[PDB]
Order: C-alpha cells, then sequence, then structure tokens
C-alpha cells in the first residue's frame, strides 16, 4: 500500500 | 557580530544572523516561539527563547530536561533539535537559551476533523504510535497527548511536539488520581483517533469532574475489580452515581460515520478501555492490521535530582555548549 505523501491543511 | 537583535512585544530575541524572517507564534509559560527562515539549511525553522530558565530550579530543572532530552531522543516522528544557542560570551554572562527546531505546517485541532480517508488516517496513527513508543524506549510517558501537541506538514509527515507530564484526552487514571503506566498514552490516541472518525471530541467534560461521566455515558460504568483501585474519596463519588450500560462500538462508530471501517472499529474498542489493565499496548497497537499496513521496522523498533540555581545555570550552560 503506497503511503500518502499529501495532505490538506 | 555573529547575532542581531529582533524585537518580539516585549522580548528581545538575539539570534544567528543565519535565522531571518522571524514571526512570533507562540508565547506560553515556557516560552516565546518564532517562525524563522534558517539561510544555512535552507529551510524553515521553530526559535523558542526559553522563558526564564534561571529565575527559579522549577524552572531550571525544567529546561535541563528539555534540553537533555531532546539531545538525545532524535525519531523522525518527534520534533528533534537542530541547534541550540545562548548569544551571551561567557558562564557569568549567561541568560538566555534558544532552542531551534524543524518548522510544521500545522497541528492536529483542524485536520483531524476534516475527514481523512483511511489511508491517511491509518498513517498518521502509525506515525504517532512510533512517536509514541520511542518516546517511552526512552522512559518518557507523555500523559497530555492532544491534537495542539501533535504537528503534521502538508506532505502527510507527523511529529510529537513535546515530552509531556484540555482534559478531553486525557486517560482516565490521569483524571482520577490512580498510578499509570505505557499504555495512558494508548487512551489519548484512542480519543484523537475516534475524533477523526466522528468529526468532534469524543467526550468533552466541561470539568473534571463532568470529564468522568462523559465517559462513562458511551463506554458504560467500569468493573468492582476497577473501582477499588480508587482513592476512597473519589471511589465514593464515582460508585455512587447510576450504573451505566455503554454502548457496543458498532453503535458508537457505525459504517455511516467512515469513508476497513470493521478493522478501525476493532482499534478503537481496545485503545479506548476505561481500565487501563485491559487496554491495548503500544506494541500491539503497532501489530494491529489497521496499523500494521505501514509497519518498518526502523520506524517501529529503532534504539533509545538535587541541585542549586548556579550549578543549573553551569549544568545547562554547558548542554548549550
Ligand atoms: O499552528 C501551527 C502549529 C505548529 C507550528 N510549527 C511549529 N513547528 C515546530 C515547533 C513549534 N512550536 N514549538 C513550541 C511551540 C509553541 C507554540 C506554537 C508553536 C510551537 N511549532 C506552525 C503553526
Amino acid at each position: 500500500p503506497k503511503r500518502p505523501t499529501t495532505l490538506n491543511l | 557580530n555573529n547575532f542581531y537583535s529582533v524585537e518580539i512585544g516585549d522580548s528581545t530575541f538575539t539570534v544567528l544572523k543565519r535565522y531571518q524572517n522571524l514571526k512570533p507564534i507562540g508565547s506560553g509559560a515556557q516560552g516565546i516561539v518564532c517562525a524563522a527562515y534558517d539561510a544555512i539549511l535552507e529551510r524553515n525553522v521553530a526559535i523558542k527563547k526559553l522563558s526564564r530558565p534561571f529565575q527559579n530550579q522549577t524552572h531550571a530543572k525544567r529546561a535541563y530536561r528539555e534540553l537533555v532530552l531532546m539531545k538525545c531522543v532524535n525519531h523522525k516522528n518527534i520534533i528533534g533539535l537542530l541547534n541550540v544557542f545562548t548569544p551571551q560570551k561567557s558562564l557569568e554572562e549567561f541568560q538566555d537559551v534558544y532552542i531551534v527546531m524543524e518548522l510544521m505546517d500545522a497541528n492536529l485541532c483542524q485536520v483531524i476533523q476534516m475527514e481523512l480517508d483511511h489511508e491517511r488516517m491509518s498513517y498518521l496513527l502509525y506515525q504517532m504510535l512510533c512517536g509514541i513508543k520511542h518516546l517511552h524506549s526512552a522512559g518518557i510517558i507523555h500523559r497530555d497527548l492532544k491534537p495542539s501537541n501533535i504537528v503534521v506538514k502538508s506532505d502527510c509527515t507527523l511529529k510529537i511536539l513535546d515530552f509531556g507530564l484540555t482534559r478531553y484526552y486525557r486517560a482516565p487514571e490521569v483524571i482520577l488520581g490512580m498510578g499509570y503506566k505505557e499504555n495512558v498514552d494508548i487512551w489519548s490516541v484512542g480519543c484523537i483517533m475516534g475524533e477523526m472518525i466522528k468529526g468532534g471530541v469524543l467526550f468533552p467534560g466541561t470539568d473534571h469532574i463532568d470529564q468522568w461521566n462523559k465517559v462513562i455515558e458511551q463506554l458504560g460504568t467500569p468493573c468492582p475489580e476497577f473501582m477499588k483501585k480508587l482513592q476512597p474519596t473519589v471511589r465514593t463519588y464515582v460508585e455512587n452515581r447510576p450504573k451505566y450500560a455503554g454502548y457496543s462500538f458498532e453503535k458508537l462508530f457505525p459504517d455511516v460515520l467512515f469513508p476497513k471501517a470493521s478493522q478501525a472499529r476493532d482499534l478503537l474498542s481496545k485503545m479506548l478501555v476505561i481500565d487501563a489493565s485491559k487496554r491495548i499496548s503500544v506494541d500491539e497497537a503497532l501489530q494491529h492490521p489497521y496499523i500494521n499496513v505501514w509497519y518498518d521496522p526502523s520506524e517501529a523498533e529503532a534504539p533509545p535530582r538535587e541541585h542549586t540555581i548556579e550549578e543549573w545555570k553551569e549544568l545547562i550552560y554547558k548542554e548549550v555548549m
């Protein structure tokens, strides 16, 4: 499973 | 002359010329923090000026504890020290301690209420746990994790801001006056997770007593075996509330709330357990199928009194040096 690399602040 | 001065309100920040663009972003009892751009590392940093480190032995010991634990503790999921310094040139002139950390983009307060998918939810929680596990390995039990002291960057990375000791994320052990162990931190992680899934505070007690009632209204009145562990005064109160059954976690977290949901539920039902002797451990939570997906042994398994003011001063001065 691919580690998320974006997060919406 | 390696240093320059900027006035932040009524306080003067004297910092190395490499540290530019100072903007205050924090001010508690612990100290003023500025955000800043580091022109040597070519990245953004947080610079904290310690509030009166040698005013007294309370301040002195806390500052010592902060300095040493930040030097030795080192993990991608813990705010680490980039640098420390004082603008003063001798032990005698010594006054101020400046700690430099990586600047994170946000705390978890506003993020957790935005519905994340499982991938992000589980990854953020996997990160916290790796941080907590590392703290615990250094003999540091936090006791006070909450959205405000867990920080993130826009790349979905995450670090624990500080080293601990809003009562909504406090473990029942802390709320009452019982002893605690490592898995006291599991509870705080349990509240934070539940919140992510639900969209608001799990147990919003309006006071140190209502916190208890909020907890039992949802989880059920703990066992009489648990009651026997309480101090007489708290036990007379707690023991004489009406009896709550609590709701099953299926009811507390139904498929309806989620974006896997079955796995997240099993975990929650193991973290939000009032009696700590029955609450899941950090290692068992790391091995949980909802968290295990990210497992990396380099991340989840890494390696680890009495003084006067003038002595503390020196001890701190050497640590700066
Ligand atoms: O709301 C967000 C929260 C995170 C901020 N970034 C950040 N990064 C490192 C340390 C730090 N500290 N360290 C101590 C401290 C105290 C108050 C505020 C920030 C603090 N704050 C950016 C703004």
